[PDB]
């Protein structure tokens, strides 16, 4: 019922579950030991330092012990990604997956799922919880968000007494009260163990004018004359000829492979297309890497595999370079990233997604710039973000340092922000805990619940909130819930209100199908973009666009009326291009090659898909309004609907699989 | 059978029969089930409790027929229609049917026959295996231990 | 408002949306019912005058074991369906999953038990789903047990009152009620015995007359076709102490008379 | 190639091992093999088996058959092949690229082609909507509108397997047609219009009513007149 903090082997394990061929750490033997007696284990080791042996050790000593391993991660891209490794690495073991997509040997000895997946399983009752003896818990330290904590939280408490834990994560603040917290509310015996410093080690360097200045040494220490160098030797932005000066100077190093971050989705495909002339596979790497290609693309159509995107990928895959952002279609993202795991890809444009799990190590990274647009403005990289993208430089055994570069074009940077963008104790997030018309509305069919004695344990706005729903009739003056009210209780993605009022103002009784769904698209295309919308949409859908805007704009002058605070997206809304969309939808849904679709679409392919995505939840919603009211006759168009934006791009299977 | 459950029906309770009137006869010649004939749809259902040779009904779910690897039983490798098994009440259930379990050594198939029943008998060999005499074939089943 | 009777025609304008107890053949919308016509923004529908109750989520409601599942109850709660209580939706004392309580779900809920209870959601028909995840919800105990009609059960925030003599009134929102003696809970609200059929071995006979007296004026109530609080249950109680014996509420003429003293105190 | 009895000699050489088909019963008390239908016997590693008339089908692995919906339950569906029968079961996993998120949409009342993969004597037989012996998909899945004829089973059989069997081309020569035929005793047919579809219907009922496949071109041709 207690933690405890931790900091003759051969004698004491004669017959290992599973051998390796290097000698282990500290912290793992320690591990293992701890394991081999019977009691849970929290390991908190940096980066690259080998966590995976322990999960690999427990799996061995379920297979020995003929029992059940449980694999969790928060984030489901890593689920595969761990499910693909796993079932190469043991052959002896049957491997299962089950996610929100697929379910695939369900009756396996070792199941690698999701926390939702774990928590709906534990409500059902199933009979497999009673043979499992390990549940690992992987990257803990990514689940301190809101959505990530509650699930988390009531899975080890609902989880039963004869279950050990391994739970494994990074070098956070807040360690030892996970561990009590645990051991308190399971009272079992766990203990922490933490490794003193990372196994490889990382430098920090500076780029100007074709050469590399080393001013942070491999005991992070900082050098003050090498800074004042680099400032006396330059006494805005990359040109056309500076990353060919870097793809050379490195080249002729030996230090080739290069992740470039760069915190913007178009800019990666300009850098990628300013290098020309540069190649890495001579004559039989391409050929294997068109092999590849072309095998993995035989999931899709024929007319499927002609878009321009996959096109490009190819042409640029020949020869060692690939970029990988948001846009990009699943198969593409996936595709690019099992070739890097391959040692294929040699140079790679990357963004932010890249750091966040996807465990794909590399020799060199380099920053284009520590400043990022967030939303609201441009803001310096904080060191949490930049200790994240930094450290997935070294790899274990084939490198002996790690080595970072930050750029300077043309321009000394100072070297404050530098010191504190680089050393200082990184601090942990925090939400502001938004509140919503749809949480207020739900809060209120709760029987007894005073609501006010809750909130302190954000009154002032409580108060405003409530007599706007007084005043357009959403609850009467003893604040019980009307039918208006109960309509804007099911719809949760963003915008109740005005969805409500456009319900119920008979709009959409007069379009097709197809034009609900393509009107529907302003409440899931944010419009970013800055391209010109379609001078022509058609007749209609034009009336269409000026009712949406006059509700809004209508709706806006009450919420302005009880001066209550506005965020950015509700400000901005009619600002933005937001029926950009419209054209794309309203040809996916009446049914065009997806090919002629992309020579007028002002986004991506990636961008595209999201958007049908998006737009499945809307449709059901409005079908769930529907049955409130009794209108059958908008409950048959939101079917039809739905049937009419499926298509089979759009259920591609995963390559990892 | 199904792929999830068997059904059986429960022919004596501790070296007892249950009931005592099987009802043999009734239906007149021929071979026909207890509930089959021309009684069976005049049966006074308000002044009795059940008709001639009727009796107790039970469940065998599939992950109560052995203790360990609980899910991935296959149903037909274990019993087949017509067999004789000797089982253990786990609970009382609904008003239709009881709650079985064979997860134990002595628990499982005592009586066979080839064929699927149109053949003669066979003899237990294995934890896992019966054989016909005549001919010397074998199939799967879940033998209990006898001895 | 409008009095309609089924077939008969509501509007003939072809701007208002159809909803609930209406039928229409192109621009003509008729009534289904006998009713009253009802506007929101653009929606026309007629409230029928008479009906059964019909659950919504985050009701309060008091309901009847009626049959025991597979892996779930059903619940009679006086609507047109039975309620499905899933057994994923109570609270056990042991423990879900122990290396049993499938198939010996009678050892806490069986044939004839009342509960406490709330809506959680509804399904695509109309029928509810049930849950007990809170220490206010369980078994009932200590008490009796009477019944009014639903239409009579004025909406509010709390539907658990504290009443003088030491009772406690649940009123349920499908218009079953139970009247107990207080607890400790109800007192502080202003393991493995939630699921016992013991009574309180210490019930005196003051709280069973109290019993008996708050029975009694709560059906004078609904004879008079009063709607029932708190409040006009206290008053109704108050002043029926002029009678000393409890049994001479039931007769007509009492219960009018309290009836319409309540209704002129009220009023004046 | 001749007539046979049930209760009949067999006239097979006991050495030789023969592969049984339809209508030939080993005896499991006697281990004897004797024939139990009537009709022709046609011997051809050699396969025997007696070809009889029937109505009445009773399901088989490999065969294509045409069912109808009647009940959708929480894993998969359940499936009549024919009236009075023993319903089938069709998984919602036996769809071409199936998951758990791009689930099928068939209601109870539609009509479905399909084949049948389990037939073991003690369960209840399962067809698929995909040949997964080869990985082909060729016409499996809903049939939308058209009309459904009933017929034996061995006209069927003449239909799907003969290629010198008449019918389906002199029906070509008065109409462009779809068409699928299910070994369990159902014909569906499409048309453009519904009065070819209408004659397509006669003339396959007149047809099966016969027995002599040198008359079907007169009857297709009145038929096809009579609607004008
Ligand atoms: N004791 C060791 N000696 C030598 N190599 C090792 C040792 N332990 C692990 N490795 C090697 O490290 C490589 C990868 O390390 P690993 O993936 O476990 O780091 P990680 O901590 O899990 O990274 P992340 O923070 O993304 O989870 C493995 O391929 C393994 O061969």
């Amino acid at each position: 019922e207690w933690a405890h903090v931790v900091d003759n082997f051969d004698e004491l394990i004669p017959n290992p579950a599973r051998s390796w061929p290097f000698e282990l750490d500290t912290f793992q033997k320690e591990a293992v030991y701890h394991l081999e007696q019977g009691d849970s284990v929290f390991v908190a080791a940096h980066t690259s330092a080998g966590k995976t042996v322990v999960a690999e050790y427990a799996i061995a000593m379920a297979h020995r012990n003929m029992t059940k391993t449980i694999y969790t991660s928060p984030i489901k891209a890593l689920s595969n990604q761990k499910f693909r490794d796993f079932k190469e690495t043991f052959d002896d073991v049957n491997i299962g997956l089950i996610t929100g997509d697929v379910q695939i040997n369900p009756d396996a000895n070792c199941l690698i799922m999701t926390t939702e997946i774990l928590r709906s399983m534990l409500y059902r009752g199933a009979d497999l919880i009673r043979d499992v003896e390990f549940v690992i818990f992987d990257q803990v330290h990514y689940v301190n968000d809101q959505d990530r904590g509650v699930v988390w939280e009531e899975v080890i408490i609902m989880l039963p007494q004869h279950v050990k834990f391994i739970l494994l994560s990074a070098t956070v603040p807040n360690t030892y009260e996970f561990a009590n917290w645990i051991g308190r509310t399971k009272q079992k015996n766990i203990y922490v163990i933490s490794t003193p410093k990372r196994p490889v080690p990382l430098e920090i360097n500076i780029w100007a004018k074709k050469e590399l200045i080393p001013v942070i040494n491999q005991n992070s220490e900082f050098l003050e004359a090498n800074f004042r160098k680099h400032k006396e030797i330059l006494n805005d932005g990359p040109s056309k000829k500076t990353w060919p000066e870097i793809v050379n100077y490195l080249r002729k190093r030996e230090l080739l492979p290069m992740v470039v971050f760069v915190f913007s989705k178009k800019r990666c495909e300009e850098y990628a297309d300013w290098l020309e002339g540069i190649n890495f596979c001579n004559n039989k790497e391409k050929s294997q890497i068109h092999m590849f290609i072309e095998k993995s693309i035989t999931r899709l159509k024929k007319e499927d595999r002609d878009l321009p995107q996959i096109l490009k990928t190819r042409s640029l895959l020949e020869r060692g370079i690939a970029v990988h952002h948001g846009g990009l279609l699943p198969i593409v993202k996936e595709l690019i990233e099992i070739l890097f795991s391959k040692g294929f890809i040699k140079v790679l444009f990357a963004t932010e997604t890249f750091a966040m799990g996807l465990n794909l190590p590399t020799r060199t990274v380099i920053f284009s710039s520590i400043r990022k647009h967030d939303g609201n403005g441009l803001r310096e990289l904080t060191p949490g973000e930049f200790t994240q993208m930094a450290g997935r430089a070294g790899r274990r055994g084939l490198d002996s340092t790690g080595t970072v570069i930050v750029m300077a074009y043309n321009s000394p940077l100072s070297i404050a922000t530098f010191k504190e963008v680089t050393m200082g104790v990184p601090t942990r997030l925090q939400s502001q805990f938004r509140l919503t018309y749809n949480m207020i509305l739900n809060l209120l069919r709760i029987e007894a619940l005073r609501v006010e004695e809750m909130i302190k344990y954000l009154l002032p706005d409580y108060e405003k909130r409530l007599a706007v729903l007084k005043d357009t009739e959403f609850i009467d003056q003893n604040h019980n819930v009307l039918l208006k009210g109960r309509v804007a209780c099911e719809i949760n993605s963003g915008y109740e209100l005005v969805l409500t009022e456009l319900i119920l103002d008979n709009f959409l009784g007069s379009f097709e199908p197809e034009e609900i769904v393509a009107l529907l698209s302003v409440f899931v295309y944010e419009g970013k973009t800055r391209e010109e919308e379609p001078p022509i949409v058609t007749p209609r859908l034009a009336k269409g666009k000026q009712r949406i805007e006059e509700i809004y704009k209508k709706m806006l002058c009450v919420f302005n009326t009880h001066q209550i605070p506005l965020t950015q997206d509700e400000a901005e809304f009619l600002d933005r291009k937001r029926f950009a969309m419209m054209n794309v939808v309203y040809e996916w849904a009446r049914g065009l090659s997806f090919k002629e679709i992309m020579e007028m679409s002002p986004e991506a392919e990636g961008t595209v898909v999201r958007v049908i995505t998006w737009l499945d939840e809307i449709c059901r919603e409005v079908k769930t309004a529907s049955i409130i009211i009794g209108n059958s006759t908008l409950h048959m168009k939101m079917s039809r609907a739905q049937e009419l934006i499926k298509r089979d791009i759009v259920f591609a299977a995963s390559l990892y699989l | 059978l199904s792929l999830q459950r068997a059904n059986v029906e429960i022919l004596a309770v501790e070296d007892k029969p249950s009931p005592i009137d099987s009802g043999i006869g009734s239906n007149g010649s021929g071979i026909v089930a207890a509930g089959g004939g021309s009684g069976a749809a005049t049966f006074s259902v308000s002044q009795a409790s059940s008709d001639l040779g009727e009796t107790f009904r039970g469940i065998i779910r599939s992950q109560d027929v052995r203790s360990t690897d609980r899910d991935r039983v296959k149903v037909i490798e274990c019993f087949k229609p017509g067999d004789i098994v000797r089982a253990q009440v786990l609970s009382l259930g609904d008003g239709t049917n009881y709650y079985l379990t064979t997860a134990r050594n002595d628990l499982g198939v005592v009586f066979a026959r080839a064929a699927n029943g149109a053949g003669g008998l066979m003899y237990a060999t294995d934890w896992q295996m019966m054989t016909s005499p005549v001919t010397g074939a074998t199939e799967k089943r879940k033998c209990a231990k006898p001895f | 408002s409008q009095i309609v009777t089924p077939g008969e025609l509501v509007t003939d304008d072809p701007i208002w949306m159809r909803g609930h107890g209406t039928y229409f053949l192109d621009n003509m919308t008729y009534s289904s019912v006998a009713g009253t016509v009802s506007r929101v923004n653009r929606l026309l529908s007629v409230i029928p005058l008479k009906g059964r109750y019909a659950p919504e989520t985050g009701d309060h409601v008091v309901g009847r074991i009626a049959e025991v599942g597979n892996k779930r109850w059903k619940v009679d709660i006086g609507g047109k369906q039975h309620a499905v209580l899933m057994l994923g939706s109570v609270n056990l004392p042991g423990g879900i999953l122990r290396r049993s309580d499938e198939l010996q779900m009678r050892s806490f809920l069986k044939e004839g038990d009342l509960l406490n209870a709330e809506v959680q959601s509804l399904f695509q028909d109309g029928s509810a789903s049930l849950h007990t995840r809170s220490l206010k919800y369980g078994k009932l105990r200590n008490g009796m047990f009477c019944q009014v009609p639903s239409s009579l059960i004025v909406r509010a925030k709390n539907h658990t009152h504290n009443l003088p003599g030491n009772i406690t009134v649940v009123l349920g929102v499908n218009g079953y009620i139970w009247l107990r003696k207080t607890s400790q809970m109800d007192l502080a609200r202003d393991s493995w015995q939630i699921y016992s059929d013991e009574n309180d071995p210490s019930i005196s006979n003051n709280i069973r007359q109290a019993i008996c007296r708050y029975a009694n004026v709560i059906k004078a109530l609904a004879f008079c076709e009063i709607g029932i609080t708190q409040q006009r249950i206290v008053s109704a109680y108050e002043a029926s102490m002029v009678y000393s014996n409890v049994g001479e509420l039931i007769e007509k003429n009492v219960m009018e008379s309290i009836g319409s003293d309540i209704l002129t105190a009220e009023k004046m | 190639s001749t007539f046979i009895f049930p209760g009949d000699s067999f006239p097979v050489d006991p050495t030789t091992p023969v592969k049984l088909g339809p209508g030939i019963y080993c005896d499991p008390n006697t281990q004897e093999i004797r024939p139990v239908n009537t009709g022709v016997l046609h011997v051809s590693v050699q396969t025997a088996y007696i070809d009889y008339s029937s109505k009445r089908y009773i399901p088989s692995v490999n065969d294509f058959v045409i069912g109808v919906i009647i009940g959708t339950f929480s894993d998969s569906y359940k499936v009549s092949l024919q009236n009075f029968s023993s319903s089938v079961s069709l998984s919602y996993m036996a769809f071409p690229n199936a998951s758990k998120k791009n689930r099928p949409t068939l209601q109870v009342g539609d009509l479905v082609y399909a084949r049948v993969c389990t037939a073991e004597k003690e369960l209840e037989a399962e067809i698929e909507c995909f040949d997964s012996t080869t990985g082909r998909d060729a016409g499996f899945g809903i049939l939308e509108d058209g009309m459904i004829i009933d017929v034996n089973l061995n006209f069927a059989r003449q239909l799907l397997f003969n290629n010198d069997f008449p019918l389906l081309k002199v029906l070509a020569a008065h109409t462009k047609f779809e068409v699928a035929i299910g070994l369990n005793g159902k014909i569906w047919v499409k048309c453009e219009e519904l009065s070819n579809t209408l004659a397509c219907y006669r003339t396959i009922m007149e047809c099966c009513q016969k027995n002599d496949t040198a008359a079907f071109k007169d009857i297709a041709k009145r038929q096809f007149k009579e609607i004008l």
